[PDB]
């Protein structure tokens, strides 16, 4: 038994769905005038939760189909609310940032996830949290901010932030209460948001313009396709990875790859950087890092 | 699965003195922070009571005397202003694995010594060796299409209990895979029943079957229990005794 495809698998499936992530809502679709940039962040969810919901079905079907959910509909409703609110609104900011700005302020899950927890669930951090975590806010005003108000995008992307933030809270409380496989919550969670933004596309009349816009532009089908089977493969390896090696191993092999997400981001698609920042970016990366490693 | 263990097996204690109770897991019953643990109380020639879920939380109602501590796998049920009242056999159940299991039990003894929910079980007392049978199990008061969990449990000669099977309101049964195929558990909403077969009983299956509600929170836990009926396996027809 060897184990370096725990590495490989994630690395790989996330690395590219965070590039095809990037070449549809950053795309330039048109040209001049009749340029068109990507709006439809609700179908693109949408086609993404579904491929995941498809892919844990065939997964707890296959894999251990022994056992059983204990885990209430409303608490998997709950938590979805908030899972696919997160994803919408980080992926509707993604309109007004740039995807460097985009992914490291996704990155920055701790500061919410212990806002959270010491407000509400009054859980104390004597090590694990107030330090490494004051150099991930001190990377982030490196970066966000510079010494030469906010827009929309940082609010979208803060609101986002706080939504996951309430989406980790939940998950937590019900794995504690109701020992839930990861299998299981993640296709429920996806059941649950599939069926809401559905519902959501229909009413809004979103669907209608979305299909006009892909028979306009047919190449992105196959990029978003690709995407939401990016976005599956590599989520089952990191259930595996979570069962195999542990944790921590998830955490570093994740911090190890949106950093070299936001490296591919900043020299492939020529995304304008400059010094100062990548300092920003160096000091929110270390301290993640040392977060995960003690506590 | 994993064996519980109690060390105590029957503590002298006078009134007044904190009583502590220990028990042990083969295995870690944690999960995610959560120790899986239950601790009942059975008073004599009555069904269980359930005390404590999780391993520190006191069920509602139960008095402030009962506490619960430990993790891993050693655990401790304390009451420190013990009454005439708390005396009784304690057990220790497991809800980590399917295989729900209950720990061997501690006696306790003194020095110089319509809007609640019914379980009813009926079935056969006395019966052959090899034969098939059926008890059945009716709810009043409550319907089983309901979010709740059905379980069938024995309790043998002995005091061992050990849960037997359930079903749950969705329809979803689970069974002991030692008796999984042995029993078949099912229900009749029609008539809120539920009944569990056993396919050639053995004289080892002499015992008294309860049927009990349960739910899960941190574990499962059979919050309400049935009377009891007794089933003796034997060769011989029981007259004059
Ligand atoms: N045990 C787990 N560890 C990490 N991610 C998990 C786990 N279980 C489910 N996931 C999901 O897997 C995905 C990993 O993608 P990613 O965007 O890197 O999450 P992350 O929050 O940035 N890193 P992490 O804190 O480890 O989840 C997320 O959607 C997580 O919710």
């Amino acid at each position: 038994l060897r184990l370096p495809l725990c590495f490989l698998g994630v690395f790989v499936c996330y690395f590219y769905y965070g590039i095809l992530q990037e070449k549809i809502t950053r795309g330039k679709y048109g040209e001049g005038a009749k340029q068109e940039t990507f709006t439809f962040a609700l179908t693109l969810v949408f086609i993404q939760c579904v491929i995941n919901a498809v892919f844990a079905k065939i997964l707890i079907q296959f894999f251990d189909t022994a056992r059983v959910d204990h885990t209430r509909s409303w608490l998997y409703a709950a938590c979805s609310i908030s899972y696919l609110g997160a994803m919408v609104s980080s992926n509707s900011a993604l309109q007004f940032v740039n995807y460097p700005t985009f992914v490291l302020g996704k990155s920055c899950k701790p500061i919410p996830v212990m806002l959270l927890g010491v407000t509400l669930l009054k859980k104390k951090y004597p090590l694990a949290k107030y330090l490494c975590v004051l150099l991930i806010v001190a990377g982030v005003a490196l970066f966000m901010y510079k010494p030469k108000t906010v827009g929309y995008g940082e609010l979208l992307l803060l609101l986002s932030l706080t939504l996951d933030g309430l989406t980790g809270v939940s998950q937590d409380h019900m794995r504690a209460h109701y020992q839930t496989g990861s299998n299981h919550m993640m296709l429920n969670i996806n059941l649950w948001s599939t069926l809401l933004l559905g519902m959501g596309i229909l009413f809004t009349g979103e669907l209608w313009e979305f299909l006009s816009f892909a028979e306009r532009y047919p190449a992105i089908i196959y990029n978003i396709l690709l995407f939401g089977l990016t976005s599956a493969l590599g989520q089952s390896f990191i259930f595996m990875t979570v069962v195999y090696f542990g944790p921590l191993t998830c955490s570093i092999i994740t911090t190890t790859r949106k950093f070299f997400t936001i490296l591919a981001s900043v020299i492939l698609f020529a995304n304008p950087i400059s010094p100062m920042q990548w300092v920003g970016t160096v000091l929110v990366f270390l301290g993640l890092g040392l977060d995960a490693k003690f506590g | 699965d994993i064996v519980m263990t109690q060390s105590p097996a029957s503590l002298t204690v006078s009134l007044g003195q904190s009583v502590t109770i220990s028990c042990r897991a083969s295995e870690n019953v944690e999960y995610y922070g959560t120790s899986l643990m239950q601790w009942y109380q059975q008073k004599p020639g009555q069904p269980p009571k359930f005390l404590i879920y999780g391993a520190s939380n006191i069920e509602s109602g139960v008095p402030a005397r009962f506490s619960g501590s430990g993790s891993g796998t050693d655990f401790s049920l304390n009451i420190h202003p013990v009454e005439e009242d708390d005396i009784a056999m304690y057990f220790c159940q497991q809800s980590r694995k399917v295989p729900y299991t209950f720990g061997s039990g501690t006696k306790l003894e003194i020095k110089g010594s319509s809007g609640e929910v019914q379980l009813q079980e009926s079935g056969p007392g006395l019966v052959k060796p090899s034969q098939s049978l059926s008890l059945t199990c009716s709810v009043t008061g409550y319907s089983i299409t309901s979010d709740y969990y059905w379980n069938w449990i024995r309790q043998f000669p002995g005091n061992k209990l050990e849960w037997m099977a359930y079903i749950r309101y969705d329809g979803t049964s689970d069974y002991n895979p030692s008796l999984k195929n042995r029993i078949s558990i099912t229900r009749d909403t029609s008539k809120n029943q539920f009944f569990l077969k056993l396919n050639s009983v053995a004289t080892e299956d002499t015992a008294t079957y309860y049927c009990a509600r349960a739910y899960y929170y941190d574990g499962i836990n059979f919050d309400y229990w049935g009377q009891g009926t007794t089933l003796t396996v034997s060769s011989e027809n029981l007259y004059f005794q």
